[PDB]
């Protein structure tokens, strides 16, 4: 689809998203 | 002022009484409707003279379409369907010699 | 010419007593060729507003088709390249009428298109297509008018693409009332040739317009065709160009092949079709589709 | 050689049918021009085209279908016209074989707005007249093709 | 993508039944049935599904004119006359087509002699044509005299080898032409007066040998004819057997020739008024009132070989009660009902009454005759009933659903779940602590589910 919006993301947008947002989240259940 | 048209439909490998139940002849789009016989054979009567388009139509096997043209005085020829070029002749035999192409594609494999 | 609501209730004869001169008939007597279009009053009766002759002694109407109120329209523009818009004329009142001349010679039959405007009467568009016959299917939608019909001169079926596109600037982004647009859309046409006749034809509709549009093309053997309706584009130019291939838009070829691969139904045949109804299904992806010939398909 | 189409307009507060001689459209069947004659507003006319602005009412054009054996109408609000200084444009669809089909009404700007116009704008009409023919509808271009093939 | 039947589902129809042929071997579970949407198919007994179908044109070119059985071959007469057709039940192919003269169509029947069904006799308002059997070939054709004034619209034929051409004029004379098979020379011809007659495809029949029969309610009596060995209608009226017929009604003579070769039967049936019938038997120039049916609205004939019987259809206590139908056999050598041959049925319609009813009938195992009977209702639904008890309706087809004019996709109601939405979110509490304790009690149910 050309005409759907691109606020809808496929599955390897939400993959990196949730790559470059666990980085902070990793240092709480670690000792960092 | 009115003619028929005569033809004789095969399927390769398999046998007529396996096919004729479901088939039809199509001369221009259902303008007018033959069915065939037992022996694969069919026969369009009340055609009247002009170029029209038989197609053989059965949902398990396919037909390539013949262009007919049929002069005022009665003599009819056969040649190749292509709607670019309508003033090209590829010489085709008559009484009509539909032989199929094997089962038509459907379907589209997965991947 | 006395109009009945249903149901009558007061509060419904409150809100057409407000609401009153904002609803339009419009009646096509295909007898004597007459277009007249009633405006509603507020007390239930109905003022002639409009009106409009076709001699049936030259030209019959066959077909009026008006646009679906049920259908939405996703993008009010397309991009042209250059990151330029170009904007859609879709006005929400339009008729397609489909006239056949009266003189049924193969020299001279003709095919007629009239756009008309269903409020005021103005014919957006007049168009004849010359040595053409019937019968004349046709597909009106959000934005285009698809028809096919049968030339006689080559003998072949002919498909007819016309698009309303509107300039670069909407002319009110806010409201369409076809009493203030005084600017005739820019109505651009393309045919092509198609293989096979056709017994039924309709266009895949969903609930926000989103999906790509197709159209089932239920033809005389049966088997019920899908046709991209991006294929059927006025824009396909006859000579690339480096616009033609930024937007993606593939040259004009006049041969829409019809290929096994796309019959909606395999095998499934519908014998003598007659009528093909589409519904949006719920998902924005799925069209239910139910074909009613002498056999049914859904 | 010219024939001459009549031309009515009508413009009542409870929107009715008064259709009064407005002038004569000049029709060149043997060339395909159209010009028009007319009679300029008088002050009553003016008057009521002015109160029908105030009551948003319409602005109703009829000519006949023959130059009696019919009518073909259609209409624009009167606000239009009236805020637009009379700057109309009429538009006549004939068929093929010369039959008049529909008349059209268009107001240059479109749009009503309210603007307070004087008097002295109203007394000279701006009409532009316009004859149309159905267009040619085109073919599959084939021969660019053939040669495409190559 | 081949995962077909999941979503698509497609349901074969025939349009309503104007000619259907039932006689058959009949150990074949075939019902071949001519439509009025210009279509042939061949039904399966059993189950009701569609063996083979062949769609003809759906305009005026494509309707079926006439349709005869002939063993496993079914001739058919379509396009107003112009095109006869053989086909074959098995196969359900063509076995032959031919292109017949122009003219209109007044009757088809088959001929034979020396014990065997050889030819087709076409009848035209101009002539009549006699054509072979297996390959459709023209054997002869002869015009009619009188054809600008006599319309015919009979055709008789058995093994006698001779054929007999009847046409009447619109109260006036009716005339008998009885030509040659082998040959086509016009044999004999013949002129009788009739001031009362008006019709003869549905107001006369032949009889056991060339016995021309049919009512005239003016004279309130009965006009025969032996076109085999007699030249005026004798008149018997039927103030004898107590029969009267329906005021402004057109009474019926209907006849069953069992086999195109031999001769036909002596008894018949008397359609005097609507609803009420009259099984009567021919005896050397002397009627016999064999039964007398009131209140009966259908009936039908079967051969079984030898074993000629009837059926007849009437409601159960009444212009139906509960729309209960009952379908009983009799013997037409004798007006004696057979026993344990009543089939009861129900429409479950309100306003629908039976229209047609053909019977197919076997011989039992205890040498007793069961039959099924093949019901078409007003609304083109089609019932094929057994003689069963449990089981009363083999299979039903809908085939008013031929002819789609409107269709609408209504969405389903809300689930129990959904239902629920609905309570929580709408009911505009007072303040925010009363919309709270609300949507807590609804989730509170719902986690209680
Ligand atoms: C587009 O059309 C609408 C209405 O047709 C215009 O919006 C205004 O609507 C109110 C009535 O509710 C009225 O004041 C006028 O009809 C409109 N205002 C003006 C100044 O015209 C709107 O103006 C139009 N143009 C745009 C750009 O939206
Ligand atoms: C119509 O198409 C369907 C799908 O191809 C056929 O149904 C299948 O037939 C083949 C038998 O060779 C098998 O794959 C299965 O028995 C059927 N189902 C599926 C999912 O494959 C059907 O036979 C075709 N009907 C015809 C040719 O008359
Ligand atoms: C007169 O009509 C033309 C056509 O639209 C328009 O461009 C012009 O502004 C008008 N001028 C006046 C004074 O009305
Ligand atoms: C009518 O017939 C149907 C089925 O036999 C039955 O369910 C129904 O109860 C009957 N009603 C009456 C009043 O007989």
């Amino acid at each position: 689809l050309l005409t759907l919006d691109a606020s809808w993301v496929s599955s390897a947008s939400w993959y990196f998203l949730n790559v470059f947002g666990l980085r902070s989240i990793y240092s709480l259940i670690l000792g960092q | 002022d009115r003619f028929k048209i005569e033809g004789r439909a095969v399927v390769p490998g398999v046998k007529p009484q396996d096919w004729i139940s479901a088939a039809r002849v199509l001369v221009d789009g259902e303008e007018h409707v033959g069915f065939l016989k037992t022996d694969g054979s069919f026969v369009v009567h009340d055609i009247p003279s002009g170029s029209y388009v038989v197609e053989v139509v059965s949902p398990a096997y396919r037909f390539d379409p013949v262009r007919v043209d049929i002069t005022s005085k009665g003599k009819m020829r056969a040649r190749y369907v292509n709607y670019i070029k309508t003033s090209e002749v590829v010489r085709l035999p008559y009484p009509l010699q539909m032989k199929s192409s094997g089962p038509p594609s459907y379907f589209i494999k997965r991947e | 010419y006395k109009v009945t609501a249903f149901p009558a209730t007061r509060n419904v004869l409150r809100q057409l007593h407000e609401l009153a001169p904002s609803i339009f008939f419009y009646l096509v007597d295909a007898e004597q060729g007459r277009l007249c279009g009633y405006r509603l009053r507020k007390d239930l009766t109905t003022e002639l507003s409009w009106e409009l002759t076709i001699p049936p002694e030259v030209q019959r109407i066959v077909k009026v088709k008006g646009k679906r109120s049920s259908e939405h329209v996703h993008s009010q523009g397309r991009v042209m390249g250059d990151r330029s818009v170009l904007y859609k004329s879709l006005n929400p009142n339009l008729l397609a009428v489909v006239t056949e001349s009266t003189d049924a010679h193969h020299e001279r039959t003709f095919i007629g298109i009239f756009l008309i405007d269903g409020v005021t009467g103005r014919i957006i568009h007049s168009s004849v297509q010359k040595k053409a016959k019937g019968p004349v299917h046709i597909v009106h939608s959000e934005n285009w008018v698809v028809y096919q019909y049968w030339n006689t001169k080559a003998r072949r079926n002919e498909f007819t693409v016309l698009e309303l596109y509107e300039g670069t600037e909407q002319y009110n982004a806010t409201a369409f009332s076809s009493l203030d647009r005084p600017q005739l859309p820019q109505v651009l046409q393309q045919s092509y040739i198609f293989p096979s006749s056709i017994s039924a034809m309709e266009a895949t509709i969903t609930e926000r317009g989103i999906t790509s549009r197709h159209l089932l093309i239920g033809l005389p053997s049966g088997a019920i065709l899908s046709l991209p309706k991006a294929l059927l584009d006025p824009r396909r130019p006859e000579i690339p160009t480096e616009q033609s291939r930024e937007e993606n838009l593939i040259p004009y070829s006049p041969d829409v092949q019809i290929h096994a691969e796309r019959f909606i139904n395999y095998n499934q045949t519908v014998s003598r079709m007659r009528g093909i109804y589409t519904a949006p299904s719920g998902l924005e992806s799925t069209c239910l589709v139910v074909a009613y010939g002498l056999d049914i398909y859904q | 050689g010219t024939v001459g189409l009549l031309l009515e307009h009508s413009f009542e507060i409870d929107d009715s049918a008064n259709f009064r001689k407005r002038g004569s459209l000049l029709w060149n069947q043997q060339d395909g021009t159209l010009s028009l004659s007319q009679r300029q507003l008088s002050e009553e006319e003016r008057g009521r085209l002015r109160d029908v602005a105030a009551l948003n009412g319409l602005y109703r054009v009829r000519i006949p279908r023959r130059p009696a054996g019919g009518y073909v109408s259609s209409f624009v609000p009167a606000c239009s016209l009236v805020e637009s200084h009379l700057s109309d444009q009429l538009t006549l669809h004939v068929d093929v074989a010369g039959n008049v089909v529909g008349v059209s009404v268009v107001t240059h700007p479109g749009g009503c707005r309210g603007h307070e116009v004087e008097d002295v704008d109203l007394e000279l009409f701006n009409t532009s007249v316009q004859l149309q023919p159905p267009t040619t509808a085109p073919g599959p271009e084939t021969a660019a093709f053939i040669e495409r093939l190559e | 993508e081949d995962q077909v039947g999941k979503f698509d589902w497609r349901q074969q129809y025939v349009g309503k039944v104007k000619f259907a042929s039932l006689e058959f071997s009949p150990g074949s579970k075939k019902l071949v049935v001519a439509t009025e949407k210009n279509v042939i198919a061949a039904l399966n007994s059993r189950t009701g599904e569609i063996l083979w179908r062949h769609v003809d044109k759906g305009t005026a070119e494509g309707a079926v004119d006439a349709m005869l059985l002939h063993g496993q071959d079914v001739i058919t007469v379509s396009n107003g006359g112009r095109i006869m057709r053989s086909w074959e039940t098995n196969i359900g192919g063509l076995n032959w087509e031919i292109t017949l003269d122009s003219g209109s169509f007044q009757a088809l029947g088959l001929v034979g002699l020396q014990e065997s069904v050889r030819y087709i006799a076409v009848l035209k308002k101009t002539t009549l044509a006699l054509h072979h059997l297996s390959s459709g070939h023209l054997k002869w054709v002869e015009h009619l005299p009188e054809s600008d004034s006599i319309h015919y619209q009979m055709v008789y034929s058995y093994g006698s080898g001779v054929v007999w051409a009847l046409g009447v004029v619109p109260f006036s004379h009716v005339n008998i032409v009885k030509f040659n098979v082998e040959d086509g020379e016009i044999v004999q011809q013949v002129r009788v007066s009739t001031p009362w007659l008006q019709h003869l495809s549905g107001a006369c029949g032949v009889v056991d040998e060339a016995v021309l029969v049919c009512p005239d309610p003016s004279s309130r009596s009965l006009q025969t004819l032996a076109l085999e060995t007699e030249w005026e209608l004798r008149q018997i009226p039927l103030q004898s057997l107590d029969l009267e017929f329906g005021s402004g009604f057109q009474p019926r003579v209907l006849p069953t020739q069992p086999n195109p070769v031999d001769a036909s039967r002596a008894q018949f049936f008397l359609h005097l008024s609507p609803s009420h019938y009259a099984l009567l038997q021919y005896h050397y120039g002397t009627l016999s009132l064999l039964k007398n049916f009131p209140q009966t609205a259908l009936v039908s004939f079967a051969t079984t070989g030898e074993k000629t019987v009837a059926a007849v259809m009437a409601c159960r206590n009444e212009a139906c009660f509960n729309q209960t139908y009952t379908i009983n056999l009799y013997l037409v050598e004798t007006g004696r009902r057979l026993l344990d041959t009543t089939i009861t049925f129900s429409l479950e319609q309100s306003g629908t009454r039976p229209e047609r009813l053909y019977i197919q009938v076997f011989l039992k195992k205890d040498d007793s005759v069961g039959y099924r009977a093949l019901v078409q209702t007003e609304d083109h639904l089609l019932l094929f009933l057994q003689q069963l008890a449990g089981k009363v309706v083999l299979w039903s087809r809908e085939e008013s659903l031929a002819e789609v004019v409107c269709l609408e996709m209504v969405d389903l109601p809300l689930t129990g779940a959904q239902a629920e939405l609905e309570g929580e979110f709408g009911k505009k509490a007072d303040g925010l602590l009363g919309m709270f304790l609300k949507r807590l009690s609804s989730q509170l149910i719902l986690l209680q589910a």
